[PDB]
C-alpha cells in the first residue's frame, strides 16, 4: 500500500495529512524529498490534530536572542508535539521514519519544514 | 619513493577465479579488518587565533571523519579576554552541537560523534556578542580525532 503526495511550503507552513481509521499493530512509513528550493524536510505523526506553529515560533524566539543550543530546544519541543518524527535519516536532508501503530484510531501526519542555519559568515536560524 | 592512493582488494577462499581480478562476492565471509580489534590512532593539533575588531567571527574546516568516529575540541584565552561561544556546523551550516561551560568558567568545550558515511564538519568562534571593540583578544584552540585526552594531552601535537 504506496501512495504519492506532492505539495509546496512557504515560509515554514506545513501541511496536514489524515490517516483514517488505522488498526493496532500496523506500521506506517514516510518519505519527505526535496524536488526544488532549499527546503529542509520534517516530518512528525500525532492524534490530534494542533498547529504546531505556535510551539515551534518558541524556538525560533529563544535562538535568536541568545545561545540556546537550537539542537537540543527542538528535540525537547519535538518529544512533547509528535509521537515520532525524523529529520535526516534519509539521504542527505530527507526524512525517513517508521511507526508501528499504537492502539486503535485515526491519526495525522505533519509534513513542514525544520529550523537549521545555512550560513558560515554568521549565525542566523 | 613510496606511493599513495586509494585501493580495491579482492580475497578469495578455494575460490581460483579470483587471480583473473573478476571475482564477484559469494559465501559467507572469512576475513575482517585487524584494526578494529584494538583502539583508533589520535590525531591532536593546537592553534592560537586572535578575534580583531573586524574579525570577531572565525570559521575553520574539518577533514572527512569515518563513521564511528568522535570530534573534540577546546578554547582557553590567554588571558583576561572574555569567553567565546562555540558551536560545530556541517559544510551546509546545519549545526550539530553547542559548547558547553565548565564549572570552573575558563574554557568551553564541544562534543560529537560520526553516524553518517562521511562527515565534513565546521568550527565557529565568535565574539560578537556586541558591539564592543576590546581589541587584541587572543584565544588558543586545541582540538582532536578519537583524541579524548585533550584535556591533559602531554603529548607534542601527534598524527596528522
Amino acid at each position: 500500500r504506496v501512495q504519492h503526495f506532492t505539495g509546496y511550503i512557504e515560509d515554514g507552513r506545513g501541511i496536514f495529512y489524515s490517516l483514517p481509521d488505522m488498526k493496532q499493530g500496523d506500521i506506517i512509513y514516510a518519505s519527505m524529498q526535496n524536488t526544488g528550493g532549499n527546503l529542509d524536510p520534517l516530518v512528525g505523526i500525532m492524534a490530534e490534530e494542533i498547529d504546531p506553529a505556535v510551539s515551534l515560533g518558541q524556538v525560533l524566539e529563544k535562538a535568536l536572542a541568545s545561545e540556546n543550543d537550537l539542537i537540543s530546544e527542538l528535540t525537547a519541543v519535538a518529544d512533547r508535539i509528535f509521537l515520532g518524527w525524523d529529520d535526516d535519516g534519509g539521504k542527505g536532508y530527507s526524512a525517513s521514519l517508521e511507526f508501528t501503530i499504537p492502539r486503535d484510531g485515526t491519526y495525522h501526519i505533519f509534513a513542514g519544514s525544520t529550523i537549521t542555519n545555512q550560513r558560515l559568515d554568521k549565525f542566523q536560524p | 619513493t613510496y606511493t599513495t592512493g586509494s585501493f580495491q582488494l579482492i580475497l578469495g577462499l578455494n575460490a581460483p577465479q579470483v587471480i583473473s581480478g573478476e571475482g564477484e562476492p559469494e559465501g559467507e565471509v572469512f576475513a575482517s579488518l585487524a584494526s578494529l580489534e584494538i583502539k583508533p590512532e589520535a590525531h591532536v593539533q593546537e592553534l592560537e587565533i586572535r578575534l580583531d575588531k573586524d574579525t570577531r567571527y572565525l570559521t575553520q574546516h574539518t577533514r572527512n571523519l569515518q563513521p564511528g568516529d568522535t570530534f573534540h575540541a577546546l578554547v582557553e584565552p590567554i588571558g583576561e579576554a572574555p569567553l567565546p561561544r562555540l558551536r560545530l556546523t556541517d559544510s551546509g551550516g546545519k549545526p550539530l552541537a553547542f559548547g558547553l561551560i565548565d564549572q570552573p568558567g575558563e574554557s568551553v568545550e564541544l562534543n560529537y560523534t560520526c553516524d553518517q558515511d562521511i562527515c565534513e564538519l565546521v568550527v565557529h568562534v565568535d565574539g560578537t556578542d556586541g558591539q564592543k571593540d576590546s581589541g587584541e583578544a587572543v584565544y588558543r584552540l586545541l582540538v582532536g580525532i578519537n583524541a579524548p585526552n585533550l584535556r591533559e594531552s602531554g603529548q607534542t601535537p601527534v598524527g596528522s
